[PDB]
RNA sequence: GGGCCACGGAAACCGCGCGCGGUGAUCAAUGAGCCGCGUUCGCUCCCGUGGCCCACAA
RNA sequence: GAGCGGCGGUUU
């Protein structure tokens, strides 16, 4: 799998990531698409970054993991950009998403951040 | 899949005892990085979006070059092989412009056509074609895949052939019409899709890995010696004793030749090389290979463009 | 963009799996590049790691 | 005289396209639409100025 | 100044 994928995320955890995004979308605040995702990390607004594992060319999202660690912001991978798009509430794919305000997903987002911390 | 530049040439030995002095000249792998750039050519993978001119402007700014020039212009939406000759190698593009090209293209038909007729009708376009008035060769066409109205093919053509117009004429031959929806150049002369083909991202990153990290290896591999731009041409190799003369504007006389490619006709563009395979100059043959071979005096090549500096070889005259 | 190529075969195809190699194919055009290159610093960080620089 | 080399043989604005910044879309989030800012390489002849050579390869 | 291989226009 792509080189920008810095660690293995279990099927369970990946499914939770999509849930968080889905919940954060209608009960909180998210940004979708790599440009908005990146701006959110740069402005220090992202509580969690979700990156698709099937992005081609890799250069579209490969800056995110280093940028996130710089800003010390948790990031996690999900298998499918198409499916990440749907969760983000659009009918097109999304190579990456940023949760700005978790909403009903405060706990889920807190959990995820803990498991990735272990995977790093 | 065969273009004229792919012809195997035979080497003819004129002077069995010619030898080269390892202390003179700089064969590509003895070139310090800075000199390597001065006589360098980039096999660039142009991205869709910018014009070709813009892409070269970016390269000059980012790599702090004074001069650079690209070969066959690629249109804004087209990706792929774009040779970019740098600094003192810049004028070598003149050897590439006339060389064959290859493309992979995606054609979108405007009506339904059977795969067999599409294939059969495209095959008819191999050989000469006239397009908007001038004649142009199509060396080969290979249909890779058809999906409904989408036709993916490879095509090798003479310099100056417009693939757009070719695709348009195919659409008319089929009656339903067609346009070109995607184009990528996969070869221009000696430049092809291999490990030397490098994107802008790799080019600039490798550059910084050199300037800022002190790692010369990646950037050095991003740049090809100018000799590469001449690989498709007939060559005559000359003795050390004639090299400084030629760099000073002397024509190349028969007594100066060590060996040479067969098949050279009068008027041909040839590359004059040293015995270390350095590019000295471009010129025009005033003799055939057999003439250069059997004669003992007279001008063999009219020297037109000199690339090697005058102080690489001593003035042995 | 629809033209893809096999990283193993070199084959050009519209399919996601190479009809020759059987390998996953990749988009044939290079990524778009900006003279501004806003994330260059971070892409280099990822690339040095990949190359072991 | 001849060859080779260098420099010169216009400049400023507009438009498309493209890029960036901003906003972020009822199948273009790998970025729509809109706003603002940017943005196009050389080569060959010939001619002018200047430089290096005149070297059948010893 | 004359042409080839993405520039289309208005100005001295
Ligand atoms: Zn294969």
């Amino acid at each position: 799998k792509p080189s920008y994928v810095k660690f293995e995320v279990p099927k369970e955890l990946a499914e939770k990531a999509l849930q968080a995004v889905e919940i954060a979308r209608d009960t909180g605040k998210i940004r979708k698409g790599t440009n908005e995702t990146t701006k959110a990390v740069e402005r220090g607004q992202a509580k969690l970054v979700i990156i698709a594992e099937d992005v081609d060319p890799e250069e579209i999202v490969a800056h995110l993991p280093p940028l996130c660690e710089e800003k010390e912001i948790p990031y996690i991978y999900v298998p499918s950009k198409k499916e990440l798009g749907a969760a983000a509430g659009i009918e097109v794919a999304a190579a990456s998403v940023a949760i700005i305000e978790p909403g009903k997903a405060r706990d889920l987002v807190e959990e995820i951040a803990m498991k990735v911390k272990e995977l790093m | 899949r065969i273009l004229p530049a792919d012809i195997k040439r035979e080497v003819l030995i004129k002077d069995e005892n010619a030898e080269t002095n390892p202390d003179w000249g700089f064969p590509p792998e003895k070139r310090p990085i800075e000199m390597h750039i001065q006589f360098g050519v980039i096999n660039l993978d142009k991205p869709p979006g910018p014009t070709s001119h813009e892409v070269v402007a970016w390269i000059k700014k980012i790599l702090n070059l004074e001069k650079a020039g690209h070969g066959g212009t690629l249109d804004p939406k087209v990706s792929g092989v774009l040779p970019v000759a740098l600094e003192k190698a810049t004028r070598v593009v003149q050897a590439l412009l006339p060389a064959g090209k290859e493309y992979v293209a995606l054609m979108h038909l405007h009506g339904d056509v059977p795969e067999d007729k599409i294939i059969q009708v495209m095959k008819e376009f191999e050989g000469e074609i006239i397009q908007r008035l001038r004649t142009r060769k199509v060396y080969y066409i290979e249909v890779l895949e058809i999906e409904g109205r989408d036709v993916l093919f490879r095509v090798g053509v003479e310099a100056g052939t417009y693939i757009r117009s070719l695709i348009h004429h195919i659409g008319l031959a089929l009656g339903v019409g067609a346009h070109m929806s995607e184009l990528r150049r996969t070869r221009s002369g000696p430049f092809k899709e291999d490990e030397t083909l490098i994107t802008l991202h790799d080019l600039v990153d490798y550059y910084y890995f050199w300037k800022e990290d002190g790692i010369e290896e990646y950037f050095r591999k991003a740049i090809q010696p100018m000799e590469k731009a001449v690989e498709h041409l007939p060559k005559v190799w000359i003795k050390d004793s004639a090299v400084a003369a030629v760099t000073h504007g002397a024509d190349l006389a028969v007594p100066g030749i060590a060996k040479l490619h067969a098949g050279i006709k009068r008027g041909d563009l040839v590359a004059i090389m040293t015995l270390k395979d350095e590019l000295v100059a471009l010129g025009k043959a005033m003799m055939t290979s057999q003439e250069m071979l059997e004669k003992t005096k007279g001008i063999a090549v009219d020297v037109e463009k000199v690339f090697m500096p005058r102080d690489w070889y001593p003035k042995l005259w | 963009f629809r033209i893809r190529k096999c990283p193993k075969c070199g084959r050009y195809t519209l399919k996601e799996v190479c009809p020759v190699c059987g390998e996953k194919t990749k988009v044939a055009h290079p990524p778009r590049f900006s003279p501004e290159d806003p994330y260059g610093e971070y892409r280099r960080r990822w690339k040095r790691e990949v190359l072991g620089i």
